[PDB]
RNA sequence: AAUUUAAUAUAACUAUUAAUAGAAGGUUACUAAUAAAUUAAUAAUUAAUUUUAAAACCUAAAGGUAAACCUUUAUAUUAAUAAUGUUAUGAAUAAUUAUUAAUAAUAAUAAACUAAGUGAACUGAAACAUCU
RNA sequence: AUCAGGAAAAUUAAUGUAUACCGUAAUGUAGACCGACUCAGGUAUGUAAGUAGAGAAUAUGAAGGUGAAUUAGAUAAU
RNA sequence: UAAUCUUAU
């Protein structure tokens, strides 16, 4: 990773809202991951335990 | 006798290389000076590769007592360093010989004669060194017999003219290159 | 970036049905400079996608992969371009080799002379093109140039 | 006449003035580069005049 | 498959 | 507690999952002694000095040459309404590398002077000679 | 994720081993995958390998757009226009009339105009399970000729009914791709010829560009022998 | 039309018999792509035969090294031209770019089978030493 | 003082110099290394506030760091 | 002592 210094400044555009952009919305993949963790690591009577 | 430890030896059969064929991956730097010796180079009594041993390898066998208690012994040949005169080379050639080999040389009447005997047995019981010596002697004999005429200057005359012609077209030309070009011509 | 967007949405991206990578044949009849420009545009597009793709994978942890597919497609076009560039050079080298064989060259010259030159029912234009094609003579000096001059003189004498 | 760092600075200034490279261009000409770069978001430690 | 279907449905809704 | 949710002694480590693992795995730039220098194929550029410095050799430095007149109208993708073109090299064993074909093309150029092909003229076309 | 794996190819052997799992332990591999996936995501059909995948339009017996009767299922004897195929599974997604399943869905994936979490979604179905229609259904279709399509822009085959070859089942004319993107070059510029093979003297692309185009130190490209080299080699 | 039984798969090893022939791994990335021809047989085709592109680094043997790195400088000379700017007196001396000709290079290679060299001991002899 | 103390790699003048690669976190008398364990063991170097002193002994502790995967009570016999 | 052998340049 290479930092550079430049004679004119720059600031990034502001990241989009959850409702606006389809891709930039971390809720879904994180939820999916959580569900996977629950299901694989569920052992005995935690099968009956309701999902998060 | 037999030449079992010699004629058993096998060497990798080199494929005949055509002028238009593709190269091998490892081509050597310096060219082959001597001819290929049929029976390679001994891979057991490597002491004998440096000299004229007369196909006399080391034996291994058993020391046996009065009790017949067997113990492993080895039986070395009577090797000896000996500078012997070559008439063909006009110098004496110093090498390790078996006393037997020295006796054979004496019988045959010279070292060159011993080397150059056409029988297969002799060839077998020459070493790689012995084979090289033979080649040296034979080549020298051939030269003595047949000098080139019984061309170089013409080449030398033509070379500068050829270079000038090349320059007139546009390119430079070096001798070695000229020699390479006009070897077969 | 692309239109100053932190991230292209699904609608902002070009759809898969509308977009196609370049065909090798299409690339083959493009000039060198044009091909070079195309390559650099591709590279720029990849950079834009790479920035975005990284953000998607590293931060949000997505598996949507449209950007990745686009990058792959661009990479395909790039190697096709690279292939056609190599292929053209090889073809040129082969032509040079063919010309170096003297008899074949002579035959080619004879063929040229028979059909289009020295005939009636433009010629100057053909000669100027032919000059450039076969020899080093535009409108600098070499054995090839001399040979071309001699050939031109011979043609003039004939005509 | 002048020291090395000063000479370098002068060269850089000259290149800027030109609108040519502000640095000595190499001879190893890469026509078709395959390298991509990922423009990153700025950290707290960097300024608006930097990019990584 | 489902994700693709959902995307198609969204597109239809949009247009 | 190292971590407040784990009050009791499970067989969990202070950091990571397993201490053990395959030790025989290639070195990186970070590992080894002070003297251990791996490098990253980045700098066969100049030459190391007798005193420990370095002197760049600019004829052996990578420039990235960009075309002076950039054709921006060429894009990374083609419009899919255009079909993918297909060349045919019948009567040429060498194909596009065939010297005979090249000679023919040169002859055509000489005669006509930069005439565009079937595919180049007509976008509806899908197959072509050249 | 916080990965960085995607910018490299590290642990390559391990990845290969994982990727190319033996086929006799494929049930083992997929059992846990099935468990992991929610009901609305998971499919009943087998995810076939890219080798055994219908890439050609001959391999697929039907294209997205054509009308097909469903059979060997719950919604059997039902006409349905096939919407889009799934590439990994080798199957079709039909319209509303085809086979479906009602499954709960989170508010991330809610369509506009929904009261409940419960939503009916179309299940995938194989080409074996459904037969063409033209009203008359077709038992089997065969391909014998081929031609350039104007709309599809491909040398597609002729779908002919099995037995009588003259009864052609025509392909469905697809929707017009109205392309308006900045990353797609237009038809005129895409195909315009800027190169011609003219010069034998000047090479077309410069000498300094060659190293990018091909590796000058290629270990594969062996040198040809000469007479001198032969002489050196041979004793 | 469906079900069952037996056989066959790109998708098991082992033994036998018959026939035929004598064969890349890893590392991580600026990912290591391909293009064609001719010939039958029903334009696209599948099949056969032939040509052709690219292909990083490491795997003793270009030279090193602490495998996947470093250093050599073939996007090199050397010469011949052409264009450019400087020095000293139309000719001479050095530098940069672009053509043309000349100069060298890339060992990852099986294992079993065969032949040769050297050649044990446990063990058996109801011990052990010849013998085995 | 005897115990008698490494090796190996020039200078003026003119012309240059756009300055490569790798290391840099934290841990390191230790829960982050070697000891099968967050193991009273083993682990190289330099600073190591002042007051006291012969001192790097000993007491204190400015600053800094720390008070812990066991707690609460009871404190028989031992 | 031009049998052998050891050393140095
Ligand atoms: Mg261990
Ligand atoms: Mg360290
Ligand atoms: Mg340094
Ligand atoms: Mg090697
Ligand atoms: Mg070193
Ligand atoms: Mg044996
Ligand atoms: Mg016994
Ligand atoms: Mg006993
Ligand atoms: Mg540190
Ligand atoms: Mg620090
Ligand atoms: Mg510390
Ligand atoms: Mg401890
Ligand atoms: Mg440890
Ligand atoms: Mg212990
Ligand atoms: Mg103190
Ligand atoms: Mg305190
Ligand atoms: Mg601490
Ligand atoms: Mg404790």
């Amino acid at each position: 990773k290479m930092t550079i210094e430049m004679e004119e400044p720059f600031i990034w555009p502001e990241e989009p809202r959850p409702d606006e952009n389809s891709f930039w919305d971390s809720t879904t993949p994180d939820n999916m991951e959580k569900y996977r963790e629950e299901r694989l690591n569920c052992l005995g009577s935690d099968a009956n335990k309701p999902g998060t | 006798r037999q030449w079992r430890l010699i004629e058993t030896r096998k060497i990798a059969k080199q494929p005949n290389y055509q002028v238009g064929d593709a190269k091998p991956l490892h081509m050597p730097k310096e060219r082959k000076k001597f001819p290929d010796y049929k029976y390679g180079e001994s891979n057991i009594f490597k002491q004998s590769n440096k000299g004229l041993y007369g196909g006399s390898f080391v034996q291994f066998g058993n020391n046996i007592s009065e009790s017949k208690a067997k113990t492993r012994k080895k039986w070395l040949p009577n090797v000896v360093k000996k500078g012997l005169w070559s008439e063909t080379l006009n110098r004496k050639i110093s090498i390790k010989m078996t006393a037997k080999v020295l006796k054979t040389i004496s019988k045959e009447g010279g070292i060159d004669n011993y080397l150059t005997k056409e029988k297969s047995a002799r060839i077998k019981e020459l070493g790689p060194t012995g084979w090289k010596l033979r080649y040296r002697v034979l080549k020298r004999k051939d030269e003595i017999e047949n000098p080139p005429h019984k061309r170089r200057r013409l080449m030398s005359f033509l070379y500068p003219l050829e270079k000038l012609e090349y320059r007139s077209v546009g390119k430079d030309l070096n001798y070695k290159k000229f020699v390479e070009l006009f070897a077969d011509v | 970036f692309s239109n100053k967007k932190f991230i292209r949405s699904a609608d902002d991206l070009p759809p898969s049905s509308h977009i196609r990578p370049w065909s090798i044949p299409e690339l083959r009849h493009k000039s060198f400079n044009d091909l070079h420009s195309l390559w650099y545009n591709c590279l720029r597009e990849q950079n834009v996608l790479a920035r975005e793709n990284h953000l998607l994978k590293n931060i949000v942890g997505s598996t949507h992969d449209e950007f990745s597919e686009l990058s792959n497609s661009i990479r395909t076009t790039m190697w096709q371009i690279r292939h056609v560039l190599n292929e053209r050079e090889l073809a040129y080298s082969a032509s040079r080799e063919f010309l170096q064989d003297e008899s074949e060259r002579k035959k080619f010259l004879d063929t040229l002379a028979n059909d289009y030159f020295l005939n009636k029912d433009e010629v100057a234009s053909m000669l100027t093109r032919f000059q450039l094609a076969i020899f080093g003579i535009s409108e600098t000096v070499d054995i090839n140039f001399i040979d071309g001059i001699k050939f031109l003189a011979n043609l003039k004498l004939q005509r | 006449d002048i020291n090395v760092s000063e000479k370098i600075y002068k060269w850089t200034k000259a290149g800027i003035e030109q609108g040519k490279e502000h640095f000595k261009v190499g001879g190893n000409k890469v026509y078709f580069p395959k390298a991509r770069i990922i423009l990153l978001r700025p950290n707290a430690k960097h300024t608006p005049y930097q990019a990584k | 498959d489902f994700m693709s279907w959902f995307k198609r449905k969204k597109q239809e809704e949009h247009q | 507690l190292t971590r407040p949710w784990k009050k009791y002694r499970d067989g969990e480590l202070f950091y990571g999952l397993s201490k053990v693992g395959n030790k025989r795995v290639p070195l990186t730039t970070k590992q080894g002694n002070k003297t251990m220098y791996k490098g990253t194929r980045a700098s066969g550029i100049g030459r190391h000095t007798k005193f420990g410095g370095y002197v760049i050799n600019w004829k052996k430095v990578r420039t990235y040459v960009t075309p002076d007149m950039v054709n921006f109208e060429l894009k990374p993708y083609v419009n899919a309404n255009v079909p993918p073109l297909k060349h045919e090299f019948k009567g040429f064993s060498g194909g596009p590398l065939d010297p005979r074909l090249q000679l023919l093309k040169i002859k055509e150029y000489i005669v006509n002077g930069r005439v565009q092909s079937e595919g180049a003229t007509d976008t509806s076309c899908y197959k072509e000679r050249g | 994720s916080g990965s960085y794996q995607h910018l490299s190819n590290v642990g390559s052997r391990v990845m290969k081993r994982l990727g190319n799992r033996p086929k006799n332990f494929l049930p083992h591999s997929e059992k846990f995958i099935k468990k992991s996936t929610p009901e609305f995501m998971k499919s009943d059909l087998k995810e076939v390998d890219e080798k055994t995948s219908f890439k050609s339009e001959k391999e697929w017996k039907f294209i997205p757009g054509d009308r097909v009767v469903v059979m060997s299922g719950a919604s059997k004897g039902n006409i349905a226009v096939i919407k889009s195929f799934d590439k990994r599974t080798n199957s079709f997604i039909l319209d509303e009339n085809g086979p479906t399943k009602t499954v709960p869905v989170p508010k991330q994936f809610w369509l506009e105009g929904q009261t409940s979490h419960m939503i009916t979604i179309p299940v995938s179905i194989l080409g074996k399970d459904l037969r063409l229609v033209a009203t008359v259904a077709v038992r089997d279709v065969s391909f014998n000729g081929s031609y350039y399509d104007a709309d599809y822009k491909k040398v597609m085959p002729y779908r002919c009914v099995k037995g009588q070859p003259d009864l052609i089942i025509p392909w469905p004319k697809p929707d017009p791709i109205d392309v308006q993107t900045n990353l797609a070059t237009d038809p005129v510029i895409a195909r315009e010829q800027t190169f011609w093979v003219d010069s034998v003297v000047r090479n077309p692309i410069p000498k300094k560009a060659i190293p990018s185009i091909r590796n000058p130190h290629s270990k594969y490209k062996r040198g040809t022998l000469t007479a001198k080299d032969i002489a050196k080699l041979v004793a």
